[PDB]
């Protein structure tokens, strides 16, 4: 009966809902994709290593990080580790914390 | 279970969450809110690789800076969402790789005894890595992959390249994994106000199916049906077309057809790609008999 | 009916299952064992039942010639299991029909006897141990049955039917060559007459 | 009173085939016997090749000339071990589920049958 | 462009033409595990290959041959390799009860010194006269077509050409067998004397 | 099967490829060489395979008369390459069938021999070296095959079929004229009888 | 520490498994010649059925009583059937190009080994 | 032990045709030989016109009357040059990709074959 | 022999020179064997220097008076490592394809020439 259906949009995310219910244009388990407007799934955008901050342990213990965008000109990331205030500049140069 | 942060951004629309339980992954929800259409509500799940904890996702507008903690050290990196750009200067093709760094191979390395050049993971990258595949890329395409010693990269810290490579602008990297799984290919039909009435009644046996690639390289479509797992890789371009000229990048828009035979109800086709070439899929079409029971 | 899944592993049976399944469109099954998919099992059953039917129409290879069923001395009763497809005597007007599980004399009116009997039986055999022409006939007849029951396909059926007719043509020719009775040389009526 | 287990078939002077009418969960289970002077048991690879699942061919023509007049095929599905064991995580299936009720049933029936 | 005699894989060429029979792109190599559509090619080719070789032809059949009895037990392994077992003259005794030949008349399986039979042994898809090879290719192509992804017109044209190719084989066989109605066969040779 | 890319170039082959392609609608191809388009290559293959098939049905021109295959003295084994389409002996009831790559005696049961043999072989030839009537028959049969495989056209096919039948009519006439055996003058049975 | 194309397995003792040292692309490649009396190849399926990737089990390890003194395990490349070859339409799964060099490589390694 | 390369065909008193069963990447490669008193080689345009790709016709009837009894056709695909070179910018294609694996394979096989 | 792979150079009483006919793509492959009584394969820097592309030198003044009498340089190209391995999606580098033919070519030539 040559039923041909073309799901031509893609995107739409995932759904763990059942198959009769799942809407078209959805799938299960997209991983690693940014589904934008014109391109369909694209591999998620890439990352560039900028700096190596510290030991897995030293910044460790579930820290809270707030990104201070001071100005378009300087951006500093601040990590409040459980013990103390450590601030890493966007480039990773450690602007020092004093108390 | 516990969402530490729900960072979000205005100019690209990426709402996100990171957690104690599955920390390896940031999950991104992409929304277009024109009017109240919310045309697309999509929850997808990103990954940063095995054994990795993502400490924070906060977004300077138009990109985001993510602090990943390897099991061994910690890294700060920037993911650029700009639509079609070469991230690092001089890159052949917006290479998608987990850490992309540029290193000019130094004069000291290379051996007259072994025609290999030695790179040091602790040195060229800032700190020792943990686990995963590594790919080195010459500016012209010649992606070469050195699989992880099962030892762990920290345990065996030297990786090699072959040929004297006194000088290069190698863009080194850890590989990225894409998996999107199509929805079991059930017949779906449209109805009033976007109603879907996928028809359970009946057996659809689907003879062949297609994915319409655009601007993309290796993507491998693994079709598995119950009690079987088949791979139908697509790479390059058809030999003999003007496209596979030697010495050239090889990425061109085309349609691949994968043959899948079976009862749709239990067969899944998932596209999995892993080789640093962008993969873009515009559309998928399943063609099949469907005579109702 | 012997069990559909009790039959052990095989390679020829595997070819067959894969082929029958192929006809309704299922992909080849890697190992006939450990396969969760039900279709596999349903097909296996169809191959087994149709294997029984084809064998039942007597074929020269299968009909055992006079063989002996030996009576249980303590029991005084010949046993008649479902492996027997047919019980026909050698001379004419066979007199044996199975009553209960046991064979039974319809003339003497007593299943109880001794000294054994001679009968031309049609024994069931596995799907293997059949000649290559018949295996091909069975696979296609089973494929046609399977296409009727599960899929509803109109076209495949016509092709399958012509193919099965072709196979029958081929098999009945093989069987005839195997038996090979020229009417002049072999007869009961004329072997006597032509001397 | 139909004894379907212990069937004894008259031994004959020159026949090497007897047909096991009754069921077997496993091969090792049916044990042949020869009789008339004493009971002499037999071994499957040694003397009684299983032929078709439903028939046993005894080599070395056992017969009344030997002085042995009886062949007995008897079923003692063994009680000691569960042929089927549902270990954790199996895909329970037809072979497994049916055999376990059956083992008992064939064995008990043997108990019921001799007597 | 220059005078080459290099030979392309013969077995692979078959499944390659089967694929290209339906317009599917040619497959470089039969490895890769999946290529399920290609895999079917191998399976259906070899199977329909046994099929054609079963129907006896005067060149597949070996006119006489002795199979050694297993010395130890006198049971001759009846493999799946042999297609058909048939005696020399008439009323072929042997058929396999179990995995070894069992003589129906004898009521015995073991026998010494072996036997003489006319067997049609399995051969590769290769090693066949080209007419048979093309016939196998077109028949496998028609099956692989109308089973998995059939279209109306291609099936019809293909079955037409397939019946035509039967003629290419049956003609070939007749000349190769070259029987004579009078001189060649036994009943009439005697009459001439 | 010799490589589809073994004909070095051929102006006649070029005409043919262009024509076959024309039938399914592709435009004439300027130079058969350097052409990226795949269709070209697929067509070339169809022309080569169908060239092999047509030749295989014996034609009077092709069948070589008794020719000699000479055994390798060191080897003691005649070689049987895929350029041989058929091996038939001169007298009757040919006794040669290829076993492995090598030719093989099915009577003596030994491929090993010497002194050579005489056989009427059907040798494969290039697409060129065929008479002009057969080239025309091949081009159209190849065009019909190609129209089935790639396009799905209903009409072209009917015309192609009638044309191919017309060509066969023409070719079988040419071949008959070339051989030209009148039954009275040329015979094995009656050349003897009419004296 | 060569991946010798040939490993000498003296045919004595009984182990279904004698470990091959070469790496074999497919079953057909390996040939076992039985030195000791007649250099001989067991049908790959009939005696040396390929029980394993790095071991082969002949049904029996032939005794010195059989007198087959030695077994040779070899990986010899068949020039005639390229395991893999490149044709027009096939997209060049890079994996195939690698199989091809390897198939050639084995023919040559074999060559170094014979000479 | 099937030597498929060095095939020697008996020279005959009056035959000018021998059929090269084995493969050749290029023509220049197969070199004919004549034997029996000494080895006399031959030149393709001069004495052995290649006829059909698969047959060589030797003019000047070489035969045992000369005292020469053997013709040998042997394959020495030449090692020195890569027949196929993938220069920058080519449209890689079937002829090119297949020949390079093949060159080695035919040549190594010659090494394996003489011995 | 004639193709330059194996060499037959004989030990000098004192030598700071050992000449090389062959072209070796990488240094690793050519390995020195001094076979005075039996084989001794010396590593690169510990005994000798591939000091110039053309020539090599080993110290210790290995001499005929001393046990070694054969300084044999034999060109072996390792089968396993190819300067080029085709990664998926890799730009098929033109020069690289050329290395591939060579690595295999050399490996066979070592075999053929040795004959």
């Amino acid at each position: 009966a040559l039923i041909s259906q073309s799901i031509k949009n893609l995107k739409g995310g995932i759904s763990q809902q059942p198959d009769i219910l799942r809407y078209p244009d959805q799938g299960s388990r997209q991983v690693n994709g940014w589904s934008s407007e014109t391109e369909g799934l694209q591999k998620r955008p890439p990352l560039v290593f900028l700096n190596t901050l510290g030991d897995n342990g030293a910044l460790g213990q579930a820290p809270y990080i707030h990104l201070i965008n001071r100005d378009e000109h300087e951006q500093y990331y601040a990590v409040f580790t459980g013990s103390g205030i450590r601030v890493f500049d966007l480039s990773g140069n450690e602007k020092q914390v004093r108390y | 279970n516990g969402v530490f942060s729900i960072c979000g951004s205005g100019t690209e629309n990426f709402c996100s969450v990171l957690s104690h339980g599955d920390p390896s992954k940031i999950f991104m929800y992409k929304f277009l809110y024109l009017n109240e259409e919310l045309r697309q509500q999509s929850w997808s799940h990103w990954d940063f690789g095995e054994n990795v904890q993502v400490l924070a996702c906060q977004s300077i507008s138009s990109d985001m800076y993510v602090i990943l903690r390897n099991e061994f050290n910690t890294f700060l990196a920037r993911i650029s969402f700009t639509k079609n750009a070469i991230d690092l200067q001089g890159e052949p093709y917006r290479a998608f790789m987990d850490m992309k760094i540029r290193y000019t191979i130094p004069s000291g390395t290379y051996n007259d005894d072994t025609f290999t050049t030695s790179i040091h993971i602790p040195t060229i990258y800032g700190a020792n890595f943990g686990r995963g595949k590594i790919t080195v890329l010459e500016p012209d395409g010649k992606i070469t992959v050195f699989e992880q010693p099962t030892a762990g990269w920290n345990s065996d810290p030297w990786l090699r390249l072959s040929g004297n490579l006194e000088g290069r602008m190698v863009y080194i990297g850890f590989n990225i994994n894409f998996v999107y799984e199509f929805s079991k290919f059930l017949i779906k039909q449209t109805a009033d106000d976007g109603s879907t009435s996928t028809e359970d009644i009946g057996r659809l046996q689907l003879r062949r199916a297609w994915v319409n690639y655009e601007n993309s390289g290796t993507f491998d479509i693994y079709v598995e049906n119950q009690s079987s797992n088949w791979k139908y890789t697509m790479a390059g371009a058809r030999l003999g077309s003007n496209t596979l000229r030697a010495g050239r990048l090889n990425l061109g828009t085309g349609q691949y057809r994968f043959p899948v035979v079976g009862n749709a109800k239990f067969n899944t086709v998932y596209i999995l790609s892993d080789e640093t070439t962008p993969l873009n899929i515009i559309g998928c079409g399943w063609e099949g008999n469907y005579l109702r029971r | 009916m012997r069990s559909y899944d009790m039959n052990v592993e095989t390679a020829a049976e595997l070819s067959a299952v894969n082929d029958i399944l192929a006809s309704i469109g299922e992909p080849p099954v890697s190992t006939l064992e450990g396969d969760a998919n039900a279709d596999a099992a349903n097909a296996r059953r169809i191959l087994n039942k149709i294997n029984r039917q084809i064998q039942s129409r007597g074929w020269t290879f299968n009909i055992e010639e006079g063989i002996t069923l030996l009576p249980d001395v303590y029991s005084n009763l010949i046993v008649y299991s479902d492996d027997y497809l047919s019980l026909m005597s050698t001379s004419g007007q066979s007199i044996y029909v199975n009553r209960g599980g046991y064979v039974y004399d319809r003339t003497s009116q007593s299943d109880r006897f001794d000294s054994g009997i001679t009968v031309n039986i049609i024994r069931l055999r596995d799907y293997d141990e059949m000649p290559e022409c018949f295996r091909y006939w069975i696979v296609t007849k089973a494929s046609r049955q399977f296409n009727n029951r599960f899929f509803g396909a109109p076209e495949v059926e016509g092709v399958l039917q012509e193919e099965e007719d072709e196979a029958r043509r081929l098999c009945m020719e093989y069987e005839m060559d195997y038996g090979g009775y020229n009417m002049l040389d072999g007869d009961a009526f004329t072997s006597g007459l032509l001397t | 009173n139909v004894i379907k287990t212990v069937l004894t078939y008259q031994l004959d002077g020159s026949n090497r085939d007897f047909n096991i009418p009754f069921e077997y969960l496993a091969r090792k289970f049916v044990v042949v016997t020869l009789i008339g002077v004493d009971r002499k048991v037999l071994t499957i690879n040694t003397d009684y090749r299983f032929a078709t699942r439903t028939t046993i061919s005894l080599t070395k023509a056992w017969g009344p000339a030997d002085g042995y007049t009886t062949i007995e095929l008897r079923r003692v599905t063994s009680t000691t071990d569960r042929l089927v064991d549902f270990t954790d995580g199996s895909i329970l299936r037809a072979y497994d589920l049916n055999v376990a009720q059956i083992q008992t049933m064939h064995v008990a029936e043997e108990a019921r049958d001799l007597t």
